[PDB]
DNA sequence: TTCGGGCTGTTTATAAACAAT
DNA sequence: AAATTGTTTATAAACAGCCCG
């Protein structure tokens, strides 16, 4: 139980799996890490650094612009559909 | 030498295919940085060849831009 | 022929500079 | 400014496929 065998991949994709749109601020997916594994309420300085580092390196992740901008400073993310199910395992074992 | 690890594969390719060892050697050859030692740069080399969309595996295979 | 180690690749993790908003 | 959010290179490592002695 000291961490999670999930990637930030992984990590990133529940979380945006996990939006009732299918979209998520940066700030919604620390939340959704944090909220659901121990591991991550510490120190965070560092591992956040690594998930804004797999959103902008990763293809299978799509900046789509905020709406109306509320409140804003920050763009939801999505995936792009080629890659919705690429953790078909379900557990977020494989990809 | 100021170059990325990107910026030597691609001179390394524009001087048009060439092996990985081909890519170690291009480097160490003209950059005496790169020669003593060399256990964790050549990781890095194979690094960016497969994360980087720019370089193109074609058939130790050969690589493109 | 099996073993167990060297290269190819590929994928992740971490740390950092650095720009954009 | 002053922080967050993004983009980009690094450096090391976990883990396959091999060809090979």
């Amino acid at each position: 139980l000291v961490k999670p065998p999930y990637s930030y991949i992984a990590l990133i994709t529940m979380a945006i799996q996990n939006a009732p749109e299918k979209k998520i601020t940066l700030n919604g997916i620390y939340q959704f890490i944090m909220d659901r594994f121990p591991f991550y309420r510490e120190n965070k300085q560092g591992w956040q650094n690594s998930i804004r580092h797999n959103l902008s390196l990763n293809e299978c992740f799509v900046k789509v612009p905020r709406d109306d901008k509320k409140p804003g400073k920050g763009s939801y993310w999505t995936l792009d559909p080629d890659s919705y199910n690429m953790f078909e395992n379900g557990s977020f074992l494989r990809r | 030498p100021p170059y990325s690890y990107i910026a030597l594969i691609t001179m390394a390719i524009q001087n048009k295919k060439i092996t990985l060892n081909g890519i170690y050697q291009f480097i160490m050859d003209r950059f005496p940085f790169y020669r003593e030692n060399k256990q964790g740069w050549q990781n890095s080399i194979r690094h960016n060849l497969s994360l980087n969309e720019c370089f193109v595996k074609v058939p130790g295979s050969y690589w493109t831009l």
